[PDB]
RNA sequence: GCUUUACUGCAGGCUGUCGCUGAGGACUCUCACUCCGGGAGGAGGACACCGAUAGCCGGGCA
RNA sequence: ACUCGUACGGUCACUGAAUCCUGCCCAGUGCAGGUAUCUGAACACCUCGUACAAGAGGACGAAGGACCUGUCAACGGCGGG
RNA sequence: AAACAUCUCAGUAUCGGGAGGAACAGAAAACGCAAUGUGAUGUCGUUAGUAACCGCGAGUGAACGCGAUACAGCCCAAACC
């Protein structure tokens, strides 16, 4: 079986949610951390000085 | 005449001789099953607390830590290093286990405000100081002409910013002439080259 | 390279832990104050999956039911006894200093009072030899002669399932069966079967290690492989 | 090659020929004080060390003469240029 | 990326030493510490574990 | 982790059902054991040096090596005259 | 550094913790234009690519002082009660 276009049919499960903190459809459903805001894993907001140019 | 207090000063100064040997045997045997941080009704060595700040009243609280031994505790490199970077075991970190110890004890109390530590000791695998909090938060002290000066905002977490006398000494602010070029008024002022 | 699968071992994974929520029970000998007036009668067999062999329930005086690590020739109904003053028969349990010189035992404490740790497999047993007031001596199934405390319990007589292994598993199918009840990582891949990145012996082109099998005690893990500070090798000799 | 343990030639430091004394340079203990010394501990420690992680080079297939002249009425020694010898024995 | 008796280092293991650490070139003891025991208590014991350092091995890794 | 496991165990490797078999080689390399003697670091100790210190040398000497032994279903070898 | 290991890029990127409107420093166990001299601390200009470091290679690199800005000095522990 192709890892391509037939591979891609068995792909219905549901990971990503809408996160009840930030809004984003981050919220793993399975894990309960959400990727974006970091919601579940930490208080703190989810942060990194590499979202951005090192100089900016 | 001498006071009561230079003679439990005295007696620290070769805690490994006379009744203080046998009495920190004795301790120490009770210390090596109490927790990382415990709180204490009396200084164990109270002249060096009351020449800290100590006092008895209310909002003063003193705590012991403990804290392993030793150098660093370091995971190797998983990614390229130049020979230079490779080193793992002779490694030790840049803060002393004195100020690693003050931490500890105001992260246990979170509205409390590290005042001062000293060391109490230590075995083979660990060494315990005792550290002075104050309740910045409590009338008494909002009243003491001694300790009010640790309830300004800016005095909030103080000992993670290096404003123990620990800390101060740690970042090398003893000497105000020759060798403290980089230290003052602060490491990363310098380029963090002291 | 990457770590070779011995390291992977110890993570822990699930590929490699053994199916503990399919376990049975801990099968240590009970714990009496003194008197040994604790006595239970075979209430039922059961195979235990941790080791091929069968295991009897017993239901005790003070209403105590537990498994207990049974000898060949117990069954339902039997009574057992366990404690200093037990009976010297084939089931019962008690410590070393009770037991009679040159009686088969099993299941036999390391340290008094730990539950037992030699002699617990398919159809083995310890012969205990000598007595004395500081040390007695017993031969384990390695033929080992090890000195142990009067004070160590344990079992008279032989594990129960002798003879298991006298009969092949012909086929990988039984293996299979028999692997998946246990912390074991099957079928074996060879080391000179792997790429050079896997192993110490991958690489080259005809399949051989390309160095002496024999690797010192002081060898790091990812090197140890092989023959493990082998006093000798072959047959010869 | 052969060579005269003592012969008449000139001493710088009387400024006049005398007779002198031919002997082979013998070397002279370290103290393991000088800077260099300092510098070997101070920049030496984890991982490679630059210089001092380099070793020993090799050798010439001859070397050259490596003699002392001692004058032998004031006692005092001068150097010369040497010369590749594969051995330097001396007469006497 | 891979290899090795390439160069140089780094983990890791073995080994000595110092601290933990006590009493009377081989020895006894118990009180720290360790382990077994539900507990009493038992086993071991100034060793071992651990911190530091030194020598050896060291493509397991850079 | 192995492990509710304990040598009829389980870890590390090689060969690859049954059948008939599996010779010679331990010099080199590897592993392991032993070791009178030799060599073998640091601390402590002793001498010289320094009113101290740097430093030089000595004595002691662990593992290791030299040396000896075991081992090829251990890496491998089994030629020319 | 025309390779590269000390060195360099650099205490930079990035990571952990924490405060404020600014932070940090700060009233000499200082300096050592050695003096019959200066007098808490930042910072700015300069001292200076100087002293110092360095496969003494490539490179790295202060301070005292001086001219400025702004200025401000105090509180405990103990003795005795
Ligand atoms: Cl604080
Ligand atoms: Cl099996
Ligand atoms: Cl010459
Ligand atoms: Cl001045
Ligand atoms: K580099
Ligand atoms: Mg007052
Ligand atoms: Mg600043
Ligand atoms: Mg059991
Ligand atoms: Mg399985
Ligand atoms: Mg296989
Ligand atoms: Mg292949
Ligand atoms: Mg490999
Ligand atoms: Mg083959
Ligand atoms: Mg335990
Ligand atoms: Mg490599
Ligand atoms: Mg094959
Ligand atoms: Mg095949
Ligand atoms: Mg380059
Ligand atoms: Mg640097
Ligand atoms: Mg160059
Ligand atoms: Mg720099
Ligand atoms: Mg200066
Ligand atoms: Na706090
Ligand atoms: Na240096
Ligand atoms: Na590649
Ligand atoms: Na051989
Ligand atoms: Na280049
Ligand atoms: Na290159
Ligand atoms: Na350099
Ligand atoms: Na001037
Ligand atoms: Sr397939
Ligand atoms: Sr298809
Ligand atoms: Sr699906
Ligand atoms: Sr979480
Ligand atoms: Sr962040
Ligand atoms: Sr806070
Ligand atoms: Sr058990
Ligand atoms: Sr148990
Ligand atoms: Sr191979
Ligand atoms: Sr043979
Ligand atoms: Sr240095
Ligand atoms: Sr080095
Ligand atoms: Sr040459
Ligand atoms: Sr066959
Ligand atoms: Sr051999
Ligand atoms: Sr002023």
């Amino acid at each position: 079986t192709g890892a391509g276009t037939p591979s891609q049919g068995k792909k219905n499960t549901t990971t990503h949610t809408k996160c009840r903190r930030c809004g984003e459809k981050s919220y793993h459903t399975k894990k309960k951390v959400c990727s974006s805001c970091g919601f579940g894993k930490s208080a703190k907001r989810r942060d990194y000085e590499w979202q951005s140019k090192a100089g900016e | 005449a001498r006071s009561a207090y230079s003679y439990i000063r005295d007696a620290w100064e070769n805690p490994g001789d006379g009744q203080l040997a046998e009495l920190q045997w004795q301790r120490q045997q009770e210390w090596r099953n109490e927790g990382a941080v415990e709180r204490i009704e009396r200084p164990t060595r109270l002249d060096k607390a009351r020449s800290q700040g100590y006092k008895a009243k209310q909002g003063v609280i003193v705590a012991r830590v403990s804290v392993r031994k030793g150098s660093a505790r370091k995971r190797r490199h998983k990614a390229g290093r130049r020979s230079k970077r490779q080193g793992v075991t002779r490694i030790t970190r840049r803060k002393d286990i004195q100020r690693v110890a003050e931490e500890r004890a105001s992260r246990t109390f979170p509205n409390l405000r590290v005042l001062n530590s000293y060391s109490v000791g230590q075995d083979g695998r660990q060494k315990w100081h005792e550290v002075i909090l104050i309740d910045p938060n409590h009338p008494a002290i909002q009243n003491d002409d001694d300790l009010s000066w640790i309830c300004a905002d800016d005095q909030a977490d103080r000992v993670f910013r290096g404003l123990t006398g620990a800390g101060r000494r740690n970042r090398g602010l003893s000497g105000k002439g020759k060798g403290s070029e980089k230290t003052r008024p602060s490491l990363r002022s310098n380029g963090g080259k002291a | 390279g990457r770590r070779i699968q011995g390291q992977r071992r110890g993570r822990g994974t699930s590929t490699f832990r053994a199916p503990s929520h399919r376990y049975k029970a801990d099968l240590e000998h009970r714990k009496v104050e003194d008197g040994d007036v604790i006595a239970g009668t075979v209430v039922d067999i059961e195979h235990d999956p941790a080791r091929s062999a069968p295991v009897a329930a017993v239901e005790f005086e003070d209403g105590d039911r537990r498994l207990i690590l049974a000898p060949e020739g117990v069954g339902v109904g039997d009574e057992l006894q366990v404690g200093v003053s037990a009976e010297i028969a084939p089931g019962n349990t008690l410590p070393l200093a009770e037991i009679p010189e040159g009686v088969p035992v099993c299941n036999v404490e390391s340290s008094p009072g730990d539950g037992g740790k030699f002699a617990r497999a398919s159809g083995v047993n310890a012969q205990l030899l000598t007595h004395d007031r500081n040390v007695a001596v017993v031969k384990l199934p390695s033929g080992e002669m090890k000195r142990l405390d009067p004070q160590c319990r344990a079992t008279i007589g032989v594990v129960a399932g002798g003879g298991r292994t006298d009969k092949p598993f012909v086929k990988a199918g039984n293996k299979h069966h028999k692997m998946k009840a246990r912390g074991t990582k099957w079928p074996n891949v060879r080391g000179v079967a792997m790429n050079a990145v896997d192993h110490p012996f991958g690489g080259g082109g005809r399949q051989h290690p390309g160095k002496p099998k024999s690797i010192s005690r002081n060898a790091p893990p990812g090197r140890k492989v092989g023959d493990i500070a082998s006093k000798r090798t072959g047959r010869g000799g | 090659m052969q060579m005269p343990r003592r012969f008449n030639t000139y001493c710088p430091h009387c400024n006049e020929h005398q007779e002198h004394e031919v002997e082979k340079v013998r070397s002279g203990r370290q103290t393991g004080m000088k800077w260099i010394d300092r510098q070997r501990e101070r920049n030496s420690g984890i991982g490679n060390d630059g210089k001092f992680s380099k070793v020993p080079g090799g050798d010439k297939p001859t070397k050259k003469t490596d003699l002392k002249y001692r004058c032998g009425e004031c006692g005092k020694a001068h150097l010369r240029e040497g010369w590749r010898a594969g051995r330097l024995e001396f007469q006497e």
